[PDB]
């Protein structure tokens, strides 16, 4: 059983009033069944697409999150995965700067 | 070099459940999936049957229809005759294509271990195997029809079909998208974030002039979900000494126009 890797970044260059895509990149885990959310100030985002779920050359698998978004200086947003290799759901915040 | 590669993901839960699904890459473009709950494999391309008449599609297609309800009913009745030793729950992996110059692989993972490949005219365990999969390959290995067919895939049909994609594919496969790059940071840390380049090669440096900084740290590609990606170069620093800093970016599709971004 392998714990999934979380990291979260924006495809455009973030400015606060302009939309652009979060991504949220889950890696490494072992096995394929999991949940992923992507949050806006704590609450989930309705619309997330996802990519098909592949793996790597060491067999663990990976999947892509993303969702339209509009950074400004009032919002957190944040990618919560849930998997059994976890006691509890791993939560990553953006960073504000990737 | 182009590698193709076919991916099987099946999870077997209990006696009543399971699924296969299943995603093919021409290098880091995805060219199908085939979900559990179709009965035909899916294009991600409008290339995706490469050079093969529609007629030819539906029989190499039908060939996987076969092999995917066979598949799944070998392992299920293989767990019915190893119970309870070997048990629910199950997840198989299967990773197949060739790799293009041509050479051809097919590798079985079982619990997220590489177990089994077939190489020339057999499958066989590969050493550290649990010893329990030596009789059912032996058994599968008596298959001649089906041996036969997994050497024509992987030492002709694999090839001649990654041949069209690559003829069918080819404005695609060498598309040049432009990086686009910001820098940030919260004794300091400089980030150079690099996003939206296409193909895979780059070039990310943090600068002084002239000189590159050899301190500068290269992360992980990451994947944009439009087939583009995403790098980030960091370089710690003193802080004041932050000015004069550039990260520079060189990449096939700016024309010898490198990006500079000044700190
Ligand atoms: C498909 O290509 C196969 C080779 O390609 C590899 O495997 C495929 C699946 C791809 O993944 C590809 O990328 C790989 O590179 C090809 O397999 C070859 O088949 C021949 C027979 O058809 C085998 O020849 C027999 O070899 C043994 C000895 O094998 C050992 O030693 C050699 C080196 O000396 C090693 O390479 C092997 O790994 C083994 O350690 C001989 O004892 C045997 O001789 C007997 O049989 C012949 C008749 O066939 C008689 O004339 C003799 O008198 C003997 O009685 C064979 O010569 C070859 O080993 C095998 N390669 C490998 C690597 O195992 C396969 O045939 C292709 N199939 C089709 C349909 O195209
Ligand atoms: C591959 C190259 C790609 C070419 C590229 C072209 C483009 C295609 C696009 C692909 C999209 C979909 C991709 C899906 C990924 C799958 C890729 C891997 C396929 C490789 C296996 C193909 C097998 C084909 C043969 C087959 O179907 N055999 C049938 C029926 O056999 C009967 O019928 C035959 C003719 O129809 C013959 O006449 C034969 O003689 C008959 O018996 C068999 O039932 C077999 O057993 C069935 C099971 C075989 C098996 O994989 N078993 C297995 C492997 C490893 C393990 C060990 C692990 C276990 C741990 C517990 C265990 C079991
Ligand atoms: C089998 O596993 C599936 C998927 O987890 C589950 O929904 C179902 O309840 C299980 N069935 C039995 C009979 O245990
Ligand atoms: C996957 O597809 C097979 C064949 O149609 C079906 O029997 C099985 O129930 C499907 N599994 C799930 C979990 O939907
Ligand atoms: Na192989
Ligand atoms: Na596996």
């Amino acid at each position: 059983q392998k714990t999934p890797q979380i990291q979260v970044y924006s495809r455009h260059p973030p400015e606060n009033g302009k939309p652009n895509i979060l991504n949220c990149y889950v890696t490494q885990f072992h096995p394929p069944h999991i949940e992923i959310q992507m949050l806006k100030n704590g609450k989930k985002i309705p619309k997330v697409e996802m990519s098909d779920m592949s793996f790597s050359k060491d067999w663990s698998f990976y999947i892509l999150a993303h969702t339209e978004f509009t950074p400004t200086e009032t919002d957190t947003y944040a990618c919560r995965v849930k998997h059994a290799s976890m006691a509890e759901p791993k939560t990553v915040y953006w960073d504000r700067d990737m | 070099n182009y590698t193709f590669r076919c991916l099987q993901m099946s999870s077997f839960a209990n006696r009543s459940w399971s699924r296969t699904d299943s995603v093919v890459w021409l290098g880091d473009l995805q060219t199908h999936r085939w979900s559990n709950d179709s009965a035909t494999i899916s294009f991600t391309k409008p290339w995706s049957q490469g050079k093969l008449s529609n007629q030819q599609w539906e029989k190499l297609q039908h060939m996987f229809q076969v092999y995917r309800v066979s598949f799944t009913r070998d392992i299920q009745e293989l767990v019915k005759m190893m119970s309870p030793k070997e048990d629910y729950p199950i997840e198989i992996q299967l990773s197949a294509g060739c790799e293009m110059y041509s050479e051809s692989f097919l590798h079985v993972a079982f619990q997220g271990k590489y177990v089994v490949r077939f190489w020339g005219t057999s499958w066989q365990t590969v050493p550290g195997a649990p010893s329990w999969l030596d009789l059912p390959i032996k058994v599968l290995n008596a298959d001649q029809g089906t041996s036969a067919t997994v050497q024509m895939l992987l030492n002709d049909t694999c090839p001649l079909f990654v041949r069209g994609l690559l003829e069918a594919g080819k404005s695609d496969l060498e598309k040049q998208e432009k990086p686009v790059a910001w820098l940030s940071s919260v004794h300091r840390q400089l980030v150079c974030h690099v996003s939206g380049f296409y193909p895979k090669p780059v070039w990310v440096m943090w600068m002084r002039g002239d000189q590159e900084q050899q301190g500068t740290h290269r992360g992980d590609f990451l994947p944009n979900a439009d087939e583009t990606w995403y790098l980030q170069a960091t370089l710690d620093v003193e802080a004041g000494e932050e000015a004069g800093l550039a990260c520079r970016v060189k990449h096939s599709s700016l024309g010898g126009q490198d990006i500079i971004l000044y700190w």
